[PDB]
C-alpha cells in the first residue's frame, strides 16, 4: 500500500486542516512504517503493533498533520489541550495507531516557518474526527464582532518553527492510522 | 462571557505573540553579544523596538480588564504585569527628557575618565585603570587621588542630572499611584490578595532594618579586625577608634572588601583552597567544567541539560577575530531555548561561576511551563540567591575531593576554615551595610526627607553611622558621590543584593537539613541528597505564580526574611573575631576623619 505518499511527503497539512487519506482495496504492509524515520512515538490503542500484518479491515484512514512536541501527548483518546479539543480529536473508543516523529530538519527555518496554523479559540469542543477550516473572527466579548478588534480575535495562530528551539517546541509530523471495519 | 473569561482569552493570545516576539528579541540580543558588529546592532535594535511596540499596544489593550472583578490570582498577576504604564504615563516632552537624562548619565559613567596630575596625556578609565589602582596599590596618596579624581570629575557632572532625574522619576511614580519612586521599586515585593501571605511595600523597609540590627554585632567585629590589619598597612592614616578611610577599602566605592584579603589573612603562612593547578594538570577545558556542573545538578535530582544548550551555547572565548562580551550570563530565550554566554578560562573562579550560571539556567528551566509573564523569579533576589547557593556548595572541600581536584588526603583544619570564612565575610558581610545604607539613602531622597541642599551632608553621616566609613576629604553639594556607582547612575534597584544575600543562606541551611548534614554549615555539600533537590525544585518551578512569601516558606519553613542562617554560617568566624579583638575597641566613633 502507498504508505510512503503519506509519511514521505514534501509538506504535511496544518493541524487545523489535517489531511485524511483513505486507503482501501489494497494489501497493507506495516513493516515499511519503520523505514521512514526514528520515531518519537508509535503507540497503538486497539491493536498490537506486532500483529498489524495479521488483521483485515475494510478501510484504513491516515490523518496527517504537524504539531509541537509538547502537544504529541494530546493525540490520544481522553486528552485535552488546544489540539485534542479544537483541531483533531480521537474518539474514546479508538482502534488505531498514533505515529509521531521529529521533523525539525525539514519544517524549521531561521526566519520562522509560519505556514503551519492551529486553532486556539472555538465556540465548542470538536466531535471525534470533525474538521473545521473556517477563518471567521472569534467573538470573545459581548458586543457584535466586525473584523478584528478589542474582543475580536482571529481563531487561528501560526507556530513559529526555528531550528534552535528546544525539543518541546520543535515541529513533529504525526500520522494517525484509524482502522475501520464494516462489511467485505 | 464575563470580564474574567475575556481577560483569560486576551492573556492566552498575548502569551503566544509575546513568546514569538520575545524569542526574536532575545535571539538578536544573543547574536550581538556573541558576535559584535554593526549589522547585529541594527538587528538587535529592530527586534527590541518591535518588542517594545508590542508591549505598548498590549498594555493599552490590557486596560479594558479591570482587576476588581477578577478572582483568579494568576490572571490578576498577569494583568498587573501588563497594565502598569511606567514612563508612558508622562507627557511626551518629559518622557524624552527623562530618556535623555538616563542616556546622559550612562554615557558619562561609561566613558568617564580622569587624568594624572600635570600629565593631560595619561588618563585612566574606571575599568581597568582606576579599579586596578583601588584594588592593588598600597600607596595611600595614589588611592586618595583616584578616589577624589573620580568623585570630582564625574560626580560633579552627574549631580544636576540626578536632581532632575529624581524629580522626573518621582513625578512618574506618583502618576502610577505610588507614594514615590522608592515605592515603585519596593512594589516588586508587594503581595496583595493572599490571606496570610500579604506583604506591604512599607513593610519591606522595616524588615530590612530589623535584619540589619541583628547583623550589627557580627559586622562590628569584622570591621574592627580589618581596622587593626589596615593600621599596619597605613601606620599614620587610620585612627584606632575611628572609621576606616573610604579609599582604603579595596574597591572604588567600598562595595566589597574582597580585595583587602591579602592584608587581613588570619593565618597567612597557609594557602587558601585553589584548585587551578589541579585543573591544569588534569587537562581540563571549559567543556569538562560545564559537564561537571551538569553532574552536580543531575546528582541532586534536577534534569539534564538540553541538546540545544550544548550546541548553541558559547562556552569559550571566540578568539581575536570574533569579538564578544565576556561577562558571564545565563540566557532564557523562550520556547525551550536555553543558553549560557561565558568566556570560560581554566581557573577555580570560572568553575564556581559555571555552577552559578547553571544554577540560573536550571531555574529558568524549572518555570518554563508557566505563563510568559510569570517566567521570572519570585522576586528580584531569588534568581541570584539560587545561583549563589549552587556556587557556595560547589566550593566546599568535600566537593573538590569527590570530583577529584583536591588531593584525596588533604586534611582540613580550623585555620583553613577561618581563612575561608574571613574571605567569605569580606565578600558577603562587608557589602551588606553598604547596600542597606545606599538603598536607604535613595529611598529617603526619592521620598523627600533629605532636601537637595543636604544630599551629601546626610550621605556622609549615614555612611559613618551604618558602615563605619569616613570620607578622606570634605565634599560640598556640587558632588554626587552615590551617582559614581554603576547601579545609581543607571536606573537600577540596589536592594536586590541585601535581600538576595539573606535568601542565599536561608535556602542553604534548609537544604542542609534535607541532606541530614552534621557539623558546621559552611562545610555543607548538597551533592546527591535528592531530598534537597526536590525541596528546591518545588519552589523553583513556581516562577512568579505564587507570592514570594509562600515560595520561600516551601523551602525554608518561613514566610519572611531572616538572618540566623547567615550568622550560623559565619558562627566560628564570629567567635574567632571576638577572640582576636579582646584587646581592641569594637565599634566606632563618628567624629574622627582623615581631614580632621
Ligand atoms: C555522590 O555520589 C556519587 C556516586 O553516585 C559519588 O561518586 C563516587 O565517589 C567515589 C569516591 O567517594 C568514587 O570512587 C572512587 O573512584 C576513583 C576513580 O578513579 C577510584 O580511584 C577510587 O578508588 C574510588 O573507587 C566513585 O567512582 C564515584 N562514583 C561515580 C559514579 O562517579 C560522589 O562522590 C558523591 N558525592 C560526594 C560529594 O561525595
Ligand atoms: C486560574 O486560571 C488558570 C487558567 O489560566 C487555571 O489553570 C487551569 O486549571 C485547570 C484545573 O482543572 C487545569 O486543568 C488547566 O490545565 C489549568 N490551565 C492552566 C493554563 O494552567 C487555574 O486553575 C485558575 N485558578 C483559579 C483559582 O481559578
Ligand atoms: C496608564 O495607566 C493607567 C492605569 O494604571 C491608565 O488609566 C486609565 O486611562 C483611561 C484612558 O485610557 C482613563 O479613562 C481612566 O480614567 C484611567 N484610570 C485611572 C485609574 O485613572 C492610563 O490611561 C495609562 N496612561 C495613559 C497615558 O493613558
Ligand atoms: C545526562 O546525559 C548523559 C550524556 O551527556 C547521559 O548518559 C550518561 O553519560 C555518562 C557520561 O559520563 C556516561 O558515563 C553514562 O554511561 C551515560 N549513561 C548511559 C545510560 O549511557 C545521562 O544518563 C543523562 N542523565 C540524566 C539524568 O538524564
Ligand atoms: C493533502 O494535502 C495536499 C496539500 O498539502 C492536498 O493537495 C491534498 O489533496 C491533501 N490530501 C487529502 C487526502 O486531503
Ligand atoms: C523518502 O523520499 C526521499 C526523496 O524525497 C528518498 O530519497 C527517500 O529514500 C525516501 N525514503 C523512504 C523511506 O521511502
Ligand atoms: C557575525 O555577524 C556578521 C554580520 O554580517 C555575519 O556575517 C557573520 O557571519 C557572523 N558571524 C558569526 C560567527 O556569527
Ligand atoms: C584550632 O584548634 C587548636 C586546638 O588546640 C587551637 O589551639 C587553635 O587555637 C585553633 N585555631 C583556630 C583558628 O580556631
Amino acid at each position: 500500500c502507498p504508505f510512503h505518499e503519506v509519511f514521505n511527503a514534501t509538506r504535511f497539512a496544518s493541524v487545523y486542516a489535517w489531511n485524511r487519506t483513505r486507503i482501501s482495496n489494497c494489501v497493507a504492509d506495516y513493516s515499511v512504517l519503520y523505514n521512514f524515520a526514528p520515531f518519537f512515538a508509535f503507540k497503538c490503542y486497539g491493536v498490537s503493533p506486532t500483529k498489524l500484518n495479521d488483521l483485515c479491515f475494510t478501510n484504513v484512514y491516515a490523518d496527517s498533520f504537524v504539531i509541537k512536541g509538547n502537544e504529541v501527548s494530546q493525540i490520544a483518546p481522553g486528552q485535552t489541550g488546544n489540539i485534542a479539543d479544537y483541531n483533531y480529536k480521537l474518539p474514546d473508543d479508538f482502534t488505531g495507531c498514533v505515529i509521531a516523529w521529529n521533523s525539525n530538519k525539514l519544517d524549521s527555518k531561521h526566519s520562522g516557518n509560519y505556514d503551519y496554523w492551529y486553532r486556539s479559540l472555538r465556540k465548542s469542543k470538536l466531535k471525534p474526527f470533525e474538521r473545521d477550516i473556517s477563518t471567521e473572527i472569534y467573538q470573545a466579548g459581548n458586543k457584535p464582532c466586525k473584523g478584528k478588534g478589542p474582543n475580536c480575535y482571529f481563531p487561528l495562530e501560526s507556530y513559529g518553527f526555528r531550528p534552535t528551539y528546544g525539543v518541546g517546541h520543535q515541529p513533529y509530523r504525526v500520522v494517525v492510522l484509524s482502522f475501520e471495519l464494516l462489511h467485505a | 462571557s464575563t470580564i474574567e473569561e475575556q481577560a483569560k482569552t486576551f492573556l492566552d493570545k498575548f502569551n503566544h505573540e509575546a513568546e514569538d516576539l520575545f524569542y526574536q528579541s532575545s535571539l538578536a540580543s544573543w547574536n550581538y553579544n556573541t558576535n559584535i558588529t554593526e549589522e547585529n546592532v541594527q538587528n538587535m535594535n529592530n527586534a527590541g523596538d518591535k518588542w517594545s511596540a508590542f508591549l505598548k499596544e498590549q498594555s493599552t489593550l490590557a486596560q479594558m480588564y479591570p482587576l476588581q472583578e477578577i478572582q483568579n490570582l494568576t490572571v490578576k498577576l498577569q494583568l498587573q504585569a501588563l497594565q502598569q504604564n511606567g514612563s508612558s504615563v508622562l507627557s511626551e516632552d518629559k518622557s524624552k527628557r527623562l530618556n535623555t537624562i538616563l542616556n546622559t548619565m550612562s554615557t558619562i559613567y561609561s566613558t568617564g575618565k580622569v587624568c594624572n596630575p600635570d600629565n593631560p596625556q595619561e588618563c585612566l578609565l574606571l575599568e581597568p585603570g582606576l579599579n586596578e589602582i583601588m584594588a592593588n596599590s598600597l600607596d595611600y596618596n595614589e588611592r586618595l587621588w583616584a578616589w577624589e579624581s573620580w568623585r570630582s570629575e564625574v560626580g560633579k557632572q552627574l549631580r544636576p542630572l540626578y536632581e532632575e532625574y529624581v524629580v522626573l522619576k518621582n513625578e512618574m511614580a506618583r502618576a502610577n499611584h505610588y507614594e514615590d519612586y522608592g515605592d515603585y521599586w519596593r512594589g516588586d515585593y508587594e503581595v496583595n490578595g493572599v490571606d496570610g501571605y500579604d506583604y506591604s511595600r512599607g513593610q519591606l523597609i522595616e524588615d530590612v532594618e530589623h535584619t540589619f540590627e541583628e547583623i550589627k554585632p557580627l559586622y562590628e567585629h569584622l570591621h574592627a579586625y580589618v581596622r587593626a590589619k589596615l593600621m599596619n598597612a597605613y601606620p599614620s592614616y587610620i585612627s584606632p577608634i575611628g572609621c576606616l578611610p573610604a579609599h582604603l577599602l579595596g574597591d572604588m566605592w567600598g562595595r566589597f572588601w574582597t580585595n583587602l584579603y591579602s592584608l587581613t589573612v588570619p593565618f597567612g603562612q597557609k594557602p587558601n583552597i585553589d584548585v587551578t593547578d589541579a585543573m591544569v594538570d588534569q587537562a581540563w577545558d571549559a567543556q569538562r567544567i560545564f559537564k561537571e556542573a551538569e553532574k552536580f545538578f543531575v546528582s541532586v535530582g534536577l534534569p539534564n541539560m538540553t541538546q540545544g544548550f550544548w550546541e548553541n551555547s558559547m562556552l569559550t572565548d571566540p578568539g581575536n577575530v570574533q569579538k564578544a562580551v565576556c561577562h558571564p550570563t545565563a540566557w532564557d530565550l523562550g520556547k525551550g531555548d536555553f543558553r549560557i554566554l561565558m568566556c570560560t578560562k581554566v581557573t577555580m573562579d570560572d568553575f564556581l561561576t559555571a555552577h552559578h550560571e547553571m544554577g540560573h539556567i536550571q531555574y529558568d528551566m524549572a518555570y518554563a511551563a508557566q505563563p510568559f509573564l510569570l517566567r521570572n523569579g519570585a522576586n528580584e533576589g531569588f534568581h541570584e540567591a539560587v545561583g549563589e547557593i549552587m556556587s557556595l556548595s560547589a566550593a566546599t572541600p568535600k566537593h573538590l575531593k569527590s570530583i577529584g581536584l583536591l588531593s584525596p588526603d588533604f586534611q582540613e583544619d580550623n585555620e583553613t576554615e577561618i581563612n575561608f570564612l574571613l574571605k567569605q565575610a569580606l565578600t558577603i558581610v562587608g557589602t551588606l551595610p553598604f547596600t542597606y545604607m545606599l538603598e536607604k539613602w535613595r529611598w529617603m531622597v526619592f521620598k523627600g526627607e533629605i532636601p537637595k541642599d543636604q544630599w551629601m551632608k546626610k550621605w556622609w553621616e549615614m555612611k559613618r553611622e551604618i558602615v563605619g566609613v569616613v570620607e578622606p576629604v570634605p565634599h560640598d553639594e556640587t558632588y554626587c558621590d552615590p551617582a559614581s556607582l554603576f547601579h545609581v547612575s543607571n536606573d537600577y534597584s540596589f536592594i536586590r543584593y541585601y535581600t538576595r544575600t539573606l535568601y542565599q543562606f536561608q535556602f542553604q541551611e534548609a537544604l542542609c537539613q534535607a541532606a541530614k548534614h552534621e557539623g558546621p554549615l559552611h562545610k555543607c555539600d548538597i551533592s546527591n541528597s535528592t531530598e534537597a533537590g526536590q525541596k528546591l525544585f518545588n519552589m523553583l518551578r513556581l516562577g512568579k505564580s505564587e507570592p514570594w512569601t509562600l515560595a520561600l516558606e516551601n523551602v525554608v519553613g518561613a514566610k519572611n526574611m531572616n538572618v540566623r542562617p547567615l550568622l550560623n554560617y559565619f558562627e566560628p568566624l564570629f567567635t574567632w573575631l571576638k577572640d582576636q579583638n579582646k584587646n581592641s575597641f569594637v565599634g566606632w566613633s563618628t567624629d574622627w576623619s582623615p581631614y580632621a
